[PDB]
RNA sequence: GUUCCCGGGCCUUGUACACACCGUAACAAGGUAACCGUAGGGGAACCUGCGGUUGGAUCACCUCCU
RNA sequence: GCUUGAGUCUCGUAGAGGGGGGUAGAAUUCCAGGUGUAGCGGUGAAAUGCGUAGAGAUCUGGAGGAAUACCGGUGGCGAAGGCGGCCCCCUGGACGAAGACUGACGCUCAGGUGCGAAAGCGUGGGGAGCAAACAGGAUUAGAUACCCUGGUAGUCCACGCCGUAAACGAUGUCGACUUGGAGGUUGUGCCCUUGAGGCGUGGCUUCCGGAGCUAACGCGUUAAGUCGACCGCCUGGGGAGUA
């Protein structure tokens, strides 16, 4: 129940990370496919893209080292 | 605003929701007497004190 | 006309549709119509409800669930039948031979109260015959003076009282049981499907059974 | 894999009565239809339909009695592996007669009694009770 | 991870730390690996996770107490 | 996953149509085409205890397909082994 | 007032027990859950490491948000 | 000769599936340097060891080594075993909308061939962590046993040999048939995918049940229900799945 997965079609990208802030916490923790009202397919693909965003320095690992 | 004191919140609808059947008529919620009838009749539900 | 169109007793998906065939009907958000098997099955019902009455028959009404529990007491008092508006105790047809031990006990209490010693004992014990006898009202008042077996039992439920249907299959007695579509097609002789938990059907069906007893003896 | 049509058609009959239906449809051959012909004359099948275009759908209407199976205890005797020939005097009778021992004879398809009428035996396909 | 709040505290406030993991990865990287263990205990855990929902289905149909 | 603009060339040769790759003479050739590009893997890497099940699978399928063409149409089989050279 | 302590009852969980609770390794979670496969070792049971499974036990309390 | 069986192509998706190599980052053992203390570690408890030759602790730089928290789902792939970062190349298997065909080309087995976790060992390298044999201190009447500190073998990369299991959802395999619900995972066709969907079809898997089987528990479209085809095994236990 949300007007975003009703207009969300075909693999959400890894470029601008503004909407990736909407799946992660302000710690660097990812939300499971059960809390977020999003089929595993999607919550998981967003996830793999984020690990690549770490190899690109968009998002760091944990907050501080 | 009670179903036990007056009636079904909706047409044949129990307070707790034990009866979400618009076929159920008469049978009350055994916890508190909710005789299921049409909620529209609640424009004529007369009670007392 | 199909009784203000209520005959069809809406069907709840978890109804587990063995009865799927016989019911047919449309499907509304849960499912819903038991159509045909319901409507014309009452015409042949009227037929047998006349014949068993032509052989002097009584209908021990077996009803529970608070909804019809009122017209059961009235439909029984309206003609001549016995009733079970309150809890239908498991054993009132098979273990009934031993319920008779208590039936004689009830007929002896009716003695002590009416023409007995309800004024020749401790007020402490006289009240014991009082409160208990009222427990005999809600339990055995609608079968207080049976002696012989009724010729038909109206089973209000199969989804909840299939045991009431089972014990009938112990005497092989005519069963006029109204059903839901998660029940078994076996055990019942003259099925009257569809809606049963509706105060209107209570008036409709139960009234049409006691009244049909009234003409077999005429 | 559906190598013995006869046997896995009797399953549609067995489970057919257990699942309580009214009509079964299986791949057709006019030899199986001839079996239904013998079964109609006896009262086991009711009105056989040989409807076909290029994919022969033989539709056979299963029969009941009092809401009970007339064909309840039926299975294969002459298996596709163990096809057994019989004479005329060593020939078996289903239910000692209250059932028919369907046998494929030198002419076509008939029963144990009709095989006596021919004076020659063959494949006792199955015990039908 | 990092809690601050300039002035209205009068308390430490480490509630998101526990709301992160805290013992989450403590219990996983403190003792011997033993690769198979979690799998089995999540087994008894999952069957009892469906059991409360079985209790949810056990309270809706009757309970005429 | 296959080399489409090489195998479509094969159905063009063997087939009397472009949609006709149901005939034995065309299908075993598309199967051998798979094996022509399969050599490339069974020459290197050495540890394919998984890819091995593919070898035995497509070879089994192929051995018996040419084993039927042999038992029915020796006209097409001798022309097929002479058209692709799938004998050796 | 039932949270401490002695005895008692009901419900419940568990047992290769019903003849009925030189060293404890299994049977209550036997206070170290069990068995198969492999190498090695010690008076000896068995143990240590690695892989698998359920022919295993309680999910009851004590501190925080509606 | 004809098609409901087997099979392939045109058009596509997903994946701890395998393989060779390379790389990113944290932690740990340890080395150099600045600061600094007398305790660290461990257990029911004590203790071996380290310590003014400055350990543990903190920050910066860094070389071996093995392995991927959170995404993680009685979820996915596969004949099975077994297997969790990313990239490049190679590639097997499973499945689907709409057509084109040879026309049963299908199933399985003694001898036979191949895969084979982990472990044993030979060989060119290796050793951070854990840790068979063993040593010290204790529980103890005793310790070669729960514990801690060290430590050879092993663990890893590549080639092979003996060729083994609870290699077990204990359910052999190809296939057809047999009222539903909560679902999960991956595609697809139709209608306005306005929308988080409605109606059908295949693969894998979990729970409650009817038919039926059964000693019972229960399995229940992935069957222990109903048949056909192919193979192995059993005739009470032990001896022994051993010489």
């Amino acid at each position: 129940f949300c007007r975003f997965t009703a207009e969300g079609v075909q693999e959400i990208d890894y470029k601008d990370i503004a909407t990736l802030k909407n799946y992660i916490t302000e710690s660097g923790k990812i939300v499971p496919s059960r809390i977020t009202g999003t089929r595993a397919k999607y919550q998981r693909q967003l996830a793999r893209a984020i690990k690549r965003a770490r190899y690109l320095s968009l998002l760091p690992y944990t907050d501080r080292h | 605003f009670c179903a036990r004191i007056f009636g079904p919140v909706k047409d044949y609808e129990c307070l707790c929701g034990k009866y979400k059947r618009l076929k159920h008529r008469g049978v009350i919620c055994e916890k508190c007497g909710v005789e299921v009838t049409q909620t529209k009749v609640r424009r004529e539900r007369m009670g007392h004190i | 006309m199909l009784k203000a169109g209520v005959h069809f007793g809406h069907q709840t998906r978890y109804w587990n549709p063995k009865m799927k065939p016989f019911i047919f009907g449309a499907r509304n958000k849960v499912h819903i119509i038991n159509l045909e098997k319901t409507v014309p099955m009452f015409n042949e019902a009227l037929a047998e409800l006349n014949k068993i009455a032509s052989r002097k028959g009584k209908i021990l009404f077996v009803g529970t669930k608070r909804a019809a529990s009122e017209a059961v007491k009235d439909a029984a008092l309206s003609c001549d039948q016995f009733f079970v508006n309150h809890r239908w105790l498991g054993g009132m047809l098979t273990n009934w031979k031993t319920v008779r031990q208590s039936i004689k006990r009830l007929k002896d209490l009716e003695t002590q109260s009416q023409d007995g010693t309800f004024d020749k004992l401790t007020k402490k014990e006289a009240l014991m015959r009082t409160r208990e006898l009222e427990k005999l009202e809600n339990s055995l008042g609608g079968i207080k003076d049976m002696g012989g077996l009724p010729d038909a039992l109206f089973v209000i439920d199969a989804d909840h009282e299939h045991i009431a249907i089972k014990e009938a299959n112990n005497l092989g007695i005519p069963v006029f049981a109204i059903v839901d579509t998660n029940s078994d097609p076996d055990g019942v002789d003259f099925v009257i499907p569809g809606n049963d938990d509706a105060i209107r059907a209570v008036t409709l069906y139960l009234g049409a059974v006691a009244a049909t007893v009234r003409e077999g003896r005429s | 894999s559906m190598q013995d049509p006869i046997a896995d058609m009797l399953t549609r009959i067995r489970n057919g009565q257990a699942a309580n239906k009214a009509a079964v449809t299986m791949p057709s051959s006019k030899l199986k239809v001839a079996i239904a012909n013998v079964l109609k004359e006896e009262g086991f099948i009711e009105d056989f339909k040989v409807e076909g275009d290029t994919k022969p759908e033989l539709e056979l209407t299963l029969k009941y009695f009092q809401g009970k199976a007339v064909v309840e205890s039926i299975q294969r005797v002459s298996r596709p592996g163990l096809r057994i020939y019989k004479r005329k005097d060593e020939l078996p009778k289903v239910m000692a007669g209250l059932g028919i021992a369907v046998v494929s004879t030198s002419k076509g398809v008939m029963t144990d009694r009709a095989a006596r009428q021919a004076g020659l035996g063959g494949e006792i396909i199955c015990y039908v009770a | 991870i990092k809690v601050r709040e300039n002035e209205p505290f009068d308390v430490a406030l480490r509630r998101f730390k526990r709301s992160c993991e805290k013992a989450g990865v403590l219990a996983e990287v403190r003792r011997r690996e033993f690769y198979e263990k979690p799998t089995t205990e999540r087994k008894r855990a999952k069957a009892s996770a469906v059991k409360r929902h079985a209790k949810k289905l056990a309270r809706e149909n009757a309970r005429r107490t | 996953s296959l080399s489409t603009e090489a195998t479509a060339k094969i159905v063009s040769e063997f087939g009397r149509d472009a949609n006709d790759t149901g005939s034995t003479e065309v299908q075993v050739a598309l199967l051998t085409a798979q094996i022509n590009h399969l050599q490339g893997h069974f020459a290197e890497h050495k540890k394919d205890h998984h890819s091995r099940r593919g070898l035995l699978r497509m070879v089994s399928q192929r051995r018996k397909l040419l084993d039927y063409l042999k038992r029915k149409d020796v006209a097409r089989y001798t022309q097929l082994i002479e058209r692709l050279g799938l004998r050796r």
